[PDB]
């Protein structure tokens, strides 16, 4: 008889613990594994894909394959605005519905870069030059395209390479940020405005539509496992 | 014959483990695999393709 | 010094040429190959024509045009009547192979288009009705299109199936579509779209007539356009060919 | 499990009515079997492995098509009879059921 | 753990990273030191919370039922399927095959009801949970002779301790649990279509062992599921529309996301 | 008092579970084993031997020794069926009842091969030769003998040696199959047909038997274990 | 120590086992094999089943009377409708193979019989 | 004085037992014992029979 002493925290049941427990099935023999393609070891490899961005998400257009298009003209003026969004990776009605965006769903804080590629899907004639621009947080979203210009930008020339990369860098005071809507880590905005006109020939659509992509750089990380707020169970199915 | 590993700790400690059952799977959770490998995901084309060089030459 | 854009592919007696391509994409970066010996689960030995089923085969072609949602096909089912390949997987009862899908849509400079090409393993796909499940022959096709269709499918008791472009029949996000090897055709740009395919199951063979291992989606992101005067109809075609082939448990042919 | 549970069937008078039930009996499912036809209230009842003949009106007209093998279906006749009839196929693990609509 | 960013400075020369085609898969593998100057930051972040084994090695319910010690309902019954449950399936459906050891926990409770007996002075309640495999004989009523779990494996539980936990090994006749089929289990093409097919995990029993009193009670089990030694292959996207049965994958088509005002609001 | 703490999973009983436990009668001599003949260390070696099986078990010939032998004889015809039954070696009613059928009813899965021995029970002047085969699941029955010949088949000629060995392999797409009947792991189907046709001479009885047996390969396994369907007990005897 | 009355014979999964037979003749002493790289002509590369064609394809039989006179059959165009045989041979241009001809025919002690068995090439008739 | 055995584990780890009473009844069963020998039921003879050569010649 081996005097011992029982501490609190006894004859609980904790929803994440680590304990051994007797096998109901004693000396069983599973199936010798094979190799399947295609295995994950980390959330983070399937974060690292692109995946289209709903960016014009108004309307019915939600009911449409039109959510996903950017829709650019040819118009006599220069410096108008194409889009702009805020930063919120996982409360953002823009990017909630993305693979990333639905890993995030998962996590309370996220931390690193994140990448936005446009490809052009236009005519094979028409030509442009666009500016993308991001701005940190602190004055209110740029209205003009001179505003915009003073925050980290990109200006994009459309040619044989269609695609373009916007790498959003981590610029902020704390080390992790809130996958919830929050306005102590604000994030930022991003826009895109036209740095030239769109230039089209004759017999040829002056009407063109950009897509756009979004994924997560090699520095990305998350914390705080918890419950998605997207589904719902009224009763057992 | 026991097992001792590294505990989990903040950057900028050992513990001690036992199995008590000849099933395998009864034992805990492996919670520290740290292996990544995106390069099927992410880049699944045949000819590789360099960061700086275009695309499509 | 040749262009990377150029690319040829050799399989049986059949080749196809590429003028303008982006790459080839190699599914989960694994080149198809043959069962191993401690991977096998059947005792008697497995044939392996090796060249008269591992070619080409070329789909009946399909017009898109400027209000087209969608299309899909069942490659174990679509080669089910198609050269040898389809009497092999008759007569045998069990089948293992892999597949490429080259998908060619040609298109001049005015004209402007997006195509997504995605192959979907254990692409299950939902019924109109809640309660029922959707019925063969409505969601199979045999060498058919089988197109998509903007908007809801009426609830009623029939074994229809949900052909929503935006869900794509699997109750996801059609932008998500991504995480399974896809290709881009932009007709600015790619004519053509190459995908490799290797084996992909949790069992080392299956009955090819009663299980489909994968599903090619061709999805148009983005519209059709041109201006009067230019070509209207403009075809997609489709070849698949079959790689590292291999059949099991021959019998009476029959399913 | 009962294939198309919800289901419509038109069938003009004076021509018999064939009400189709086909099931799949689960590996886990190993219980006695049970079947019942129910008109929206029962026309016929199949149990330990006995037949029995419920409703006035139906009396004489209702009679199984096969039930051991997994066909559980009926054919009535002299229709007049519009109705919701309700398949249900019981087994001691687990239950299903298959409503079918009759117009005329 | 994650990498360190590094430092670059201004540059001017004929490389594009940048510019490339996303007609490719090839997702550009590009850092934030190829578009602006950076400078060096070493990074001690770990990326161990995202890891398989960390995301699905939790607790969670997945069935609730009741029973009661007297009267027609006196024991409770459940084949084990994990799709009865939202939370858990939608995390479980990311892949398209998992492989993965089980930790079974319970956690049954009782409840006075209703009545007008007098003088109920109740003694405390055992109660015995037994599992049936695909084929195994099934009890018809409370008292049968099915209960003397000869070979079938069971649990005994008395009320007021621990809770009871056993583990159990990676059960099928395949070489990874399939989270989707797209195909039917006859050759012939006409029957179940869908994963339904493939599922066969047996039935689950819980029953009173005694009465303990003279006035009613009914007990509720809620059974919890924990994976254990996790492997997943082929990852595939999040559920967008609600869930409607159980056994397949019917849907309602739904709204791609939500909407905003414009294409340029910011909220 | 060194501190502990309980887990869940305690003080509960568990049906299979491997503990040690203080003995009732302490320091008891047991008696010295002695060498008894047959020993018996695995139930796959109770399998590996051959059982009669009753083919015929048509009507009321399982209330007699009829329901075991199999009735060839001589007709003016060939190629006529002689039996056939599917291979489910736990459920069929053919193989229920056989040692390698009851010990599979305490099992759920089995994988292996299966021997099935038949013995010609004619004169020593009657001659014949018979085609045994076996069909894999995909088309169903084989009507036919030329449709049976397409399949896995062995011609057996009947001489000084009487007996002769189908051996059905392993032709699976799981690791292994489920002992209950079930439709996605299917076994196949087993048939016979007249290769030839009876030769008999005058003075000879025309009318013949053949007996089966069946046993497993030296691969057979099986997993979980369960009960058996067939004992009941209405009360404690 | 065994009896050279005795043969078995495995193709694919098919076997024959005879309790009484003379011997085995092998044609002009020339096991048949595959076409050699000096003997070819053709470019393009062949396809060999090797195990879903070379098996055991049973006729239908014949009744042997006491007034027969003979039966013949032709060996390439006998498989043309059976197996993956004929489907192969279909689809093809050209097709080159071997065979063999095992004929069985059993009878008692008083039965009496004489049987003559023989391959013809080019049996132009 | 403890017995570090190996576990059961899939194809394709150890434990630690320790025996706490005197009476050699009290202990674990014995799962992990893997031997047959199916030539007392099967192949009863005495004269061996060679698989290729004929039983009776
Ligand atoms: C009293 C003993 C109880 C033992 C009960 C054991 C039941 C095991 C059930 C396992 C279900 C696993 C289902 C996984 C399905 C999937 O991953 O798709």
């Amino acid at each position: 008889g081996l005097p011992t002493m029982n501490t609190p925290g006894s004859c609980q049941f904790l929803t994440s613990d680590d304990f051994q427990s007797p096998s109901a099935m004693p000396q069983y023999d599973v199936t010798p594994e094979m190799r399947i393609p295609g295995e994950v070891k980390n959330l983070m490899e399937i974060a690292e894909v692109d995946s289209v961005v709903p960016v014009q998400n108004v309307g019915e257009k939600v009911n449409s394959m039109e959510a996903y298009q950017i829709p650019v003209r040819s118009n006599e003026g220069s410096g108008t605005q194409v889009f702009g969004f805020p930063l919120q990776p996982g409360y953002s009605s823009v990017f909630s519905r993305t693979l990333l965006g639905e890993i995030l769903n998962y996590y309370t804080h996220w931390s690193g870069s994140i990448k936005l590629t446009f490809m052009f899907c236009g005519s094979a004639m028409a030509t442009g030059k666009f500016l993308l621009a991001y701005s940190p947080p602190g004055a209110g979203a740029p209205t003009k395209r001179v505003d915009a210009m003073l925050g980290t930008h990109v200006v994009w020339d459309v040619g044989l390479q269609s695609s373009c990369v916007l790498c959003i860098p981590w610029i902020s005071q704390t080390h992790y940020r809130y996958v919830t809507s929050d306005e102590y880590t604000a994030g930022g905005f991003i826009t895109c405005w036209y740095q030239t006109n769109i230039v089209v020939p004759a017999d040829a659509q002056s009407s063109c539509y950009i897509m756009c992509f979004v994924s997560a750089c090699n520095d990305f990380s998350v914390r705080l496992l918890k419950d998605t707020p997207f589904i719902s169970q009224q009763n057992f199915f | 014959g026991a097992q001792v590993s590294t505990q989990k700790t903040g950057a900028h400690i050992h513990y001690t483990n036992i199995n008590y059952y000849k099933d395998a799977a009864s034992n805990s959770a492996n919670r520290q695999d740290f292996t990544q490998d995106p390069g099927k995901f992410t880049e699944p084309v045949k000819d590789i393709m360099i960061k700086s060089l275009p695309a499509l030459n | 010094g040749y262009s990377d854009r150029a690319r040829s592919i050799t399989l049986g007696n059949s080749t196809i040429t590429t003028q303008e391509c982006a790459n080839v994409v190699v599914g989960y970066g694994v080149w198809p190959d043959y069962l191993k010996d401690s991977e096998a689960t059947a005792e008697d030995q497995p044939t392996q024509p090796d060249v008269a089923t591992c070619r080409f085969y070329t789909l009946d072609s399909v017009q898109w045009q400027k209000t087209s949602p969608g299309w899909w096909w069942k490659l174990p089912d679509a080669l089910s009547n198609l050269g040898l390949f389809g009497q092999n997987m008759q007569y045998h009862y069990l089948g293992r192979t892999g597949y490429t899908v080259h998908v060619q849509c040609n298109a001049s400079k005015f004209h402007q288009g997006c195509l997504l090409v995605v192959c979907v393993p254990e692409a299950e796909m939902g019924c109109a009705t809640l309660d029922n499940t959707p019925s063969s022959a409505e969601l199979l096709g045999g060498d058919s299109a089988k197109e998509f269709a903007d908007k809801p499918v009426a609830s009623g008791s029939n074994k229809l199936v949900q052909r929503v472009v935006y869900n794509a029949g699997m109750g996801v996000g059609v932008g998500n579509l991504t995480i399974f090897p896809h290709q881009w055709i932009n007709l600015r740009t790619n004519n053509s779209a190459t995908i490799v395919m290797p084996y992909t199951n949790s069992v080392p063979m299956d009955n090819m007539f009663r299980h489909n291992n994968v599903t090619l989606m061709v999805i148009p992101f983005v519209p059709l356009d041109y201006c009067p005067g230019s070509t209207t109809y403009v075809p997609i075609t489709v070849t698949i060919a079959p790689m590292c082939a291999e059949y099991n448990g021959l019998r009476l042919a029959g399913h | 499990s009962i294939t198309t549970p919800e289901e419509m069937i038109e069938k003009a008078k004076g021509e018999t009515a064939y009400l189709p039930c086909k099931f799949t009996l689960s590996p886990e499912d190993q219980g006695p079997l049970d079947i019942e036809w129910l008109i929206s209230q029962v026309i016929i009842l199949y149990s330990g492995d006995k037949i029995y003949d419920y409703y006035p009106d139906l009396k004489g007209r209702v009679h199984f098509t096969s039930l051991k093998s997994g066909d559980a279906s009926i054919n009535v006749t002299n229709l007049q009879d519009i109705g919701t009839y309700q398949c249900k196929v019981k087994k001691a693990p687990g239950v299903a059921n298959k409503k079918i609509h009759l117009v005329v | 753990r994650v990498a360190d960013t590094v430092g670059t400075g201004p540059t001017n020369s004929e490389a594009i990273p940048a510019l490339t085609a996303a007609e490719t898969g090839h997702t550009s593998q590009v850092v934030p030191g190829d578009t602006m100057q950076t400078r060096h930051v070493k990074n001690y972040h770990s990326r161990s919370e995202s890891t398989i084994e960390n995301f699905l090695c939790r607790s969670a319910c997945v069935y609730f039922t009741e029973y009661e010690n007297s009267g027609a309902k006196r024991y409770a019954e459940w084949v084990l399927t994990p799709r009865q449950a939202a939370q858990l399936r939608r995390k479980l459906e990311f892949f398209t095959y998992v492989r993965f050891d089980l930790e079974l926990t319970f956690v049954i409770t009782s409840t006075q009801q209703p009545s007008t007996t007098q003088n109920q002075d109740a003694q405390i309640l055992t109660h015995q949970i037994m599992y049936v495999p695909p084929g195994g004989p099934v009890p018809d009523k409370v008292d049968s002779y099915v209960w003397q779990t000869s070979t079938n494996p069971s649990v005994f539980w008395t009320e007021g301790n621990a809770p009871p936990r056993m583990s159990i090994p990676f059960l099928s006749i395949g070489n990874a649990y399939s989270n989707f089929y797209d195909g039917w289990s006859e050759f012939s093409r006409n029957g179940v279509y869908g994963i339904n097919t493939l599922n066969n995990m047996g039935t689950l029993y819980a029953r009173h062992v005694n009465a303990g009193s003279t006035g009613p009670i009914k007990s509720t089990i809620r059974i919890y599921f924990k994976p254990k030694h996790v492997k997943a292959w082929i990852p595939r996207p999040p559920r967008l529309c609600q869930y409607e049965k159980a056994k397949n994958v019917n849907f309602q088509p739904s709204g791609v996301t939500t909407t905003r005002q414009s294409i340029t609001t910011m909220t």
